[PDB]
RNA sequence: AAAUAAGAAAUUA
């Protein structure tokens, strides 16, 4: 069948074990599938919803020093109107959760082209002609 | 390329029918070099001035053993006719000889005396498919 | 007339569909008007045309008025009727232009483009110096030199 | 040789080296060649001092000398082959398959730009660019402006 | 990109055939050349139809007035020497100066291929009745 | 009233600008109107002279 | 002419139809290839770029 | 038009327009004229401030952003026309 | 081949 063969990569000073099992696969029927997602310290705490169990002096220090989270959320969402930030739908979502706690022929192919908040910005390996979200091709004259 | 007529058949791509900038096509194939004109006889595919000297190639430049064919930009001179010596030129399949000397050749380059694309076709250098395609164009009888 | 060669005729409606680009290009329309005015004849059809087209141009970037659905189809048919009216108002003009131009050329001792009628002078299409040696539509042989429609003095 | 112990993956890369030597030969022969051409073809008198039979004679003497120079490099540049220093891919210069300032073929330009190796900047594929001059008159105009700052801004002496 | 198939070998005795065919193609070309030179010169030497288009002015005018007067009395000899070939005719008209700026601007001339007809030409068909065996580029009768 | 002295705000009364009827009209001054020959010559001269500068001056 | 967008102020080309690299006149005013970009290509663009800076054996 | 919209007499004003874009031997064409009209209107507004309100409503000061498509060698004409297609 | 500084207007899943 002329079955393709792939030789294992062993851990390397720049290429640690988890990087290898997550970014590299020796079975080439599993190539070109799709992207996998994982979570780190904070996004993990959000997704996993670990209720904090009460603890020693630090935990009660932070039960007494907490203040209004109903308010703090609100503030942080507002703060997106600051000159150096944008207004986030995520920040808003967090506020909401705390309050409620109780052309057309081509826009398959234009899918990147509006003003788009990104997560991962596209890169030149994966995107041939896209210029970036900030770009204005047909600028008007403004004083 | 589809068929390899030379080594380069292996190295080169055709790229369909692709356009090159004016008067630069990678390979100089002068199909037109013998293209009869009475009034333009002395200006067409010849020297732009009649006061130019004959090219390098009409002269023996160094100590030679001998040559097989002379170059095709060599110009036919009265001595080519008169001397009765071998005058060969590299054409395809092999070589064209000027055997039957005439003064009507004189003063033109052998480019112009050698028909590059002959009306004659070998059926034995053609695949059965290619022969079919030459019958479609109304060249080969069948 | 400088443009003498055989030509391709386009159906009137496609000529009119060019709108501002040709049929209603201001520049062209004005010298039509000049021809009529000089002959001492009102240019009414030209003015109708200019009115229709002027307005076409003014609203040309707007979206059409919102359509409510009707079993009658009275709306659709009234829009259509108006439209073909305008089309005909302009056919009449297009005809006038070809008409008067040919007539005026007859007065100016002008030779038309190949295969063209000039009512009093060349009944079958006039031709001289075509790429093809016969008259195209008669299938009759052309004389050398080019046939003359007018007596000699100038 | 004969494909024994070859160091480079593509053998034809060597041709690129050969090409370099061609340009070298041209530097060695250009001045000479062109002088012999100009003195040969000159119909007007050469000068006050060299005229008439002397000039005719000297002309023929020179073109005889020029024909005698074996290996003198007369080939016009546009007839030399352009071949990549990397993958030995070839392209016709003045065509979209050859990229002039890096002097690599389209194939290599693509490979090198997409995996980042060349540092370039992406610009909308359909226009003239970021550049003012190209934006004005396109390729010919920018070509001209380059002539202008290489030559014309000098009043030579 | 498929590996290029190998080209079949040349032929047996095709080297002789190619030699002979080119040989006598050249021998033929000598007479084709001789004949077309004869034709070219015969054309240069012989008369042509009048180059100007009479449908426009100043040429339409009755042959007894205007430009035709200017031609009959001042230019006739020269116009006949050059055999009404359209190039020298147009130049002579420029140099007679009594027309002056008009030659290129107001006056119209026949198109190239019509102006090249032999004097006496009656029907247009003549353009197509000239000899095709001869390589003059339409400069032959 | 010259168009600048006219009071165009329905709700205010503004001080009339000091140039209102004052600046006079000479075609020699403005609007700019000029011969084509001179314009050509000017433009070309201005390009050719970019580098004629004495930098070091007393 | 300042009327065309392409206006450099200098006569970029001379408008002579026949003019060619052939002519003695052209040869007399012409930039020789020595020390132009052609030389730069001749030296710096070669198959293994490091062989431009030093003998491999030496370095090794 | 801008002198009209502002209810002004054009004869009370001197204007000179300067071409800062691509020069051409003839700017007579409707697009160039659109740009002209706009320049004049913006000047008029800097000069007679209140005149801005009629002008802005009649859409004189408004700038349309349109361009010929960038040149591009893929298309036959260099702009809009894709090359010939044949089924295999 | 085209609804893109051009100018086109009414029969969705």
């Amino acid at each position: 069948a002329k079955r393709r063969v792939i030789v294992p990569i062993h851990p390397t000073p720049n290429f640690p074990a988890h990087f290898i099992k997550s970014a590299f696969t020796t079975d080439p029927l599993k190539e070109k599938q799709k992207a996998r997602f994982s979570s780190g310290g904070e996004a993990m705490r959000e997704v996993q919803d670990i209720p904090k169990n009460l603890e020693g002096e630090r935990s009660r220090r932070d039960l007494a020093s907490r203040g209004d989270t109903e308010f703090q959320a609100l503030v942080e969402f507002i703060e997106g109107a600051s000159y150096d930030q944008l207004i986030s739908g995520r920040r808003f979502k967090k506020v909401y959760d705390v309050l409620s706690e109780n052309g057309h022929v081509m826009t398959p192919h234009t899918t990147l082209h509006g003003r788009r908040i990104f997560w991962i910005p596209p890169t030149w390996n994966r995107a041939g002609r896209f210029l970036g979200p900030h770009v204005t091709l047909y600028p008007g004259m403004t004083p | 390329l589809k068929i390899a007529k030379s080594a380069f058949g292996f190295y080169l791509a055709r790229r369909g029918q692709r356009k090159y900038p004016f008067l630069r096509r990678p390979h100089i194939k002068n199909t037109h070099s013998m293209n009869p004109s009475a009034p333009y006889f002395w200006s067409f595919m010849t020297a732009k001035s009649q006061m130019a000297f004959l090219p390098e190639e009409n002269y023996i430049t160094g100590d030679w053993t001998g040559k097989f064919f002379v170059s095709k930009r060599q110009v036919y001179t009265l001595q080519h006719a008169t001397s009765g010596a071998k005058v060969r030129v590299k054409s395809f399949p092999s070589i064209f000889e000027f055997n039957s000397p005439s003064r009507w050749n004189i003063g033109k380059e052998m480019n112009t005396l050698t028909k590059p694309r002959m009306d004659l076709i070998d059926e034995q250098m053609l695949t059965k498919k290619q022969r079919l395609d030459y019958v479609r164009a109304g060249l080969l009888p069948k | 007339n400088t443009f003498l060669t055989s030509s391709v005729a386009t159906p009137p409606i496609s000529v009119i569909r060019t709108g501002p680009k040709w049929w209603a290009d201001p520049e062209r329309m004005v010298r039509q008007k000049l021809m009529y005015f000089t002959l001492g004849v009102d240019q009414l059809p030209l003015r109708r045309t200019a009115v229709i087209q002027r307005d076409l141009q003014r609203f040309h970037m707007c979206k059409p008025p919102p359509r409510v659905g009707d079993s009658t189809g009275y709306k659709r048919s009234r829009a259509a009727q108006l439209n073909t009216w305008y089309r005909r108002i302009q056919y009449q003009e297009y005809h006038m232009q070809h008409l008067f131009t040919r007539h005026v050329w007859g007065l100016l001792r002008v030779y038309p483009g190949n295969t063209t009628k000039i009512q009093g002078k060349a009944d079958d299409g006039y031709v001289g110096y075509d790429s093809v040696p016969f008259h195209r539509y008669n299938r009759a042989p052309l004389p050398f030199p080019a046939r003359e429609l007018y007596e000699r003095r100038k | 040789m004969r494909h024994i112990g070859q160091d480079v993956p593509k053998r034809h890369t060597h041709f690129v080296l050969e090409s370099r030597l061609m340009y070298e030969k041209s530097f060695r022969d250009c001045w000479l060649h062109s002088v012999c051409r100009a003195i040969s073809q000159l119909d007007e008198p050469l000068s006050k001092t060299v005229v008439g039979t002397h000039q005719k004679m000297l002309q023929r003497k020179v073109t005889c000398f020029q024909y005698n120079q074996y290996g003198l490099f007369k080939t016009p540049y546009y007839r030399l082959a352009n071949v990549d220093r990397y993958h030995a891919v070839q392209g016709v210069a003045g065509t979209r398959e050859w990229v002039p300032y890096v002097n690599v073929s389209y194939w290599t330009m693509n490979k090198m730009v997409r995996g980042g190796n060349l540092l370039v900047h992406r610009v909308h594929y359909t226009g003239w660019g970021t550049d003012s001059h190209l934006k004005k008159g396109g390729w010919e105009h920018r070509w001209n402006k380059v002539l202008q700052r290489n030559v014309l801004q000098y009043s030579r002496i | 990109w498929a590996k290029p198939k190998k080209r079949p070998k040349v032929g047996q005795g095709f080297h002789e055939k190619a030699q002979k065919w080119r040989e006598e193609y050249l021998l033929d070309r000598h007479r084709a050349l001789a004949d077309s030179l004869r034709a070219y010169v015969e054309f240069s030497t012989s008369k042509r139809v009048e180059p100007w288009d009479a449908r426009f002015k100043p040429f339409d005018r009755i042959e007894k007035d205007g430009v035709y007067v200017l031609m009959r009395y001042m230019m006739e000899e020269k116009l006949q020497l050059c055999n009404y070939h359209h190039r020298p005719v147009k130049r002579l008209f420029c140099n007679i100066g009594l027309m002056g700026p008009q030659i290129t601007t107001k006056a119209r001339w026949k198109p190239y291929r019509f102006a090249t007809n032999p004097a006496g030409t009656s029907k247009a068909e003549r353009m197509y009745q000239r000899d095709k065996t001869v390589y003059t580029h339409g400069h032959n009768d | 009233l010259s168009p600048l002295e006219v009071q165009r705000d329905v709700g205010r009364l503004e001080p009339i600008p000091s140039y209102a009827g004052k600046i006079n009209a000479d075609r020699s001054v403005f609007p700019f109107q000029w011969k084509t020959e001179d314009w050509y010559e000017y433009e070309v001269a201005k390009v050719r002279n970019r580098r004629f500068v004495f930098e070091n001056t007393e | 002419s300042p009327e065309f967008k392409t206006f450099t102020g200098y006569p970029m080309r001379d408008m002579r139809p026949g003019y060619g690299q052939n002519l003695p006149d052209y040869i007399m005013k012409k930039r020789l290839p020595n020390n132009t970009h052609y030389e730069l290509f001749a030296r710096r663009d070669i198959p293994n770029e490091d062989n431009a800076m030093y003998g491999k054996y030496l370095y090794d | 038009m801008p002198f009209d919209e502002a209810n002004l007499d054009y004869r009370d004003f001197d204007a000179h327009i300067v071409s800062e874009g691509h020069a051409m031997p003839s700017i007579a064409n409707e697009i160039a004229a659109f740009a002209l009209r706009m320049a004049v209107a913006n000047a008029l507004v800097k000069l007679i401030p209140l005149t801005r309100i009629p002008l802005k409503k009649s859409g004189l000061l408004s700038v349309d952003r349109r361009r010929e498509r960038g040149q591009f060698p893929g298309y036959l004409d260099g702009k809009k026309v894709k090359r010939r297609f044949a089924k295999r």
